[PDB]
């Protein structure tokens, strides 16, 4: 159903002889041309929301004082990963996607997929760390301990080592980056079995690492806070502005959850549907259905933690009215 | 823990 080479796999068989590289040829054959204007569109959708509100978020950090706490620097971190989704992928793509295929051949294919993969990676280590953060800070579960300034840093390079053993094997011999879908983004390969650099493992520690492990901490921190929340209002139901508290609490945490898993659950379970019934005939646009969740994230994360802030918000309608507000 | 809440911007 495919057709290989020495640096790609275009899901397109080849019996037509109709099948060039991705880095070479326009790949009209396994979609229209409609089709690639439509990926460009979304792109610059995801350019023109996804650049505005994650900027921003560092521009108000940069005018208000308020914001410029230990307990908020993750935030600003997931703003940068934000950014390197936007302009290490998201434009790239819609340059490329406009010519039909990947114009800058396979060291642009190793670029364009590690950044990509490291800013979504930063993302997700800033989520998983932010719940930490939350858990430790707000469930009290150390004697003596507050959150200072050199945590905060800490957990932010932990963010990047974590991104960085996460992007980096592809490019020296574990896994590999290759154009996906309709060949015009790259990412990691998960849709051939490429024993040269052992993709099979490189998958199961992806799997494993970078999902069950970020699945289970967030879930653990955020079930002990919802917890914790709810034992204190219940000792505490003279004061209304507690129950005020638990409820919101609540409310957010189902958000951030279930955002969580609209994010990165269709990429796990794809990929591992691609590596466990592998392989098989795989339209390029069943291809791009998890990467389309994934990659909308840079648009609602921000929008969840940092629009959905009460001290961020205030401070982004003081600064876009200019004054007041 | 309406003091930490507002620190981590939960309420
Ligand atoms: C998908 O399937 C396509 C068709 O099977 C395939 O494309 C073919 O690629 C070969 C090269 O590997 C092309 O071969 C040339 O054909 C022309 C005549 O049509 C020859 O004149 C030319 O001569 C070559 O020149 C050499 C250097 O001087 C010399 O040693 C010999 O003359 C040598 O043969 C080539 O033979 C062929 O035309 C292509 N087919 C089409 C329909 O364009 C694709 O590569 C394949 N896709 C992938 C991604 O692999
Ligand atoms: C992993 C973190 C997810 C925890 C979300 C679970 C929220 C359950 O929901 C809560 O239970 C209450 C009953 O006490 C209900 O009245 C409310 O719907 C809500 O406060
Ligand atoms: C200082 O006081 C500035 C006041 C705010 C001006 C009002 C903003 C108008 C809304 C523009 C947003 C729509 C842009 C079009 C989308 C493509
Ligand atoms: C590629 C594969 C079979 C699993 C990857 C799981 C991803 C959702 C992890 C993203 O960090």
């Amino acid at each position: 159903n495919g057709t290989e080479g020495p640096n790609f796999y275009v899901p397109f068989s080849n019996k037509t002889g109709v099948v060039r590289s991705p880095f070479e040829a326009p790949q009209y054959y396994l979609a229209e041309p409609w089709q690639f204007s439509m990926l460009a569109a979304y792109m610059f959708l995801l350019i023109m929301l996804g650049f505005p509100i994650n900027f921003l978020t560092l521009y108000v950090t940069v005018q208000h004082k308020k914001l410029r706490t230990p307990l908020n620097y993750i935030l600003l971190n997931l703003a940068v990963a934000d950014l390197f989704m936007v302009f290490g992928g998201f434009t790239t793509t819609l340059y490329t996607s406009l010519h039909g295929y990947f114009v800058f051949g396979p060291t642009g294919c190793n670029l364009e997929g590690f950044f990509a993969t490291l800013g979504g990676e930063i993302a997700l280590w800033s989520l998983v760390v932010l719940a930490i953060e939350r858990y430790v800070v707000v469930c009290k579960p150390m004697s003596n301990f507050r959150f200072g300034e050199n945590h905060a840093i800490m957990g932010v390079a932990f963010t990047w080592v974590m991104a960085l053993a996460c992007a980096a094997p592809p490019l020296v011999g574990w896994s590999r980056y290759i154009p996906e879908g309709m060949q015009c983004s790259c990412g990691i390969d998960y849709y051939t079995p490429h024993e040269e650099t052992n993709n099979e493992s490189f998958v199961i520690y992806m799997f494993v690492v970078h999902f069950i492990i970020p699945l289970i901490v967030i879930f653990f921190c955020y079930g002990q806070l919802v917890f914790t929340v709810k034992e204190a209002a219940a000792q505490q139901q003279e004061s209304a502005t507690t129950q005020k508290a638990e409820k919101e609490v609540t409310r957010m945490v189902i958000i951030m959850v279930i955002a969580f898993l609209i994010c990165w659950l269709p990429y796990a379970g794809v990929a591992f549907y691609i590596f466990t019934h592998q392989g098989s005939d795989f339209g390029p646009i069943f291809m791009t259905i998890p990467a389309f969740f994934a990659k909308t994230s840079a648009v609602y994360n921000p929008v969840i933690y940092i629009m959905m802030n009460k001290q961020f918000r205030n401070c982004m309608v003081t600064t876009l009215c200019c004054g007041k507000n | 823990i309406l003091e930490n809440l507002k620190d981590v911007g939960l309420f």
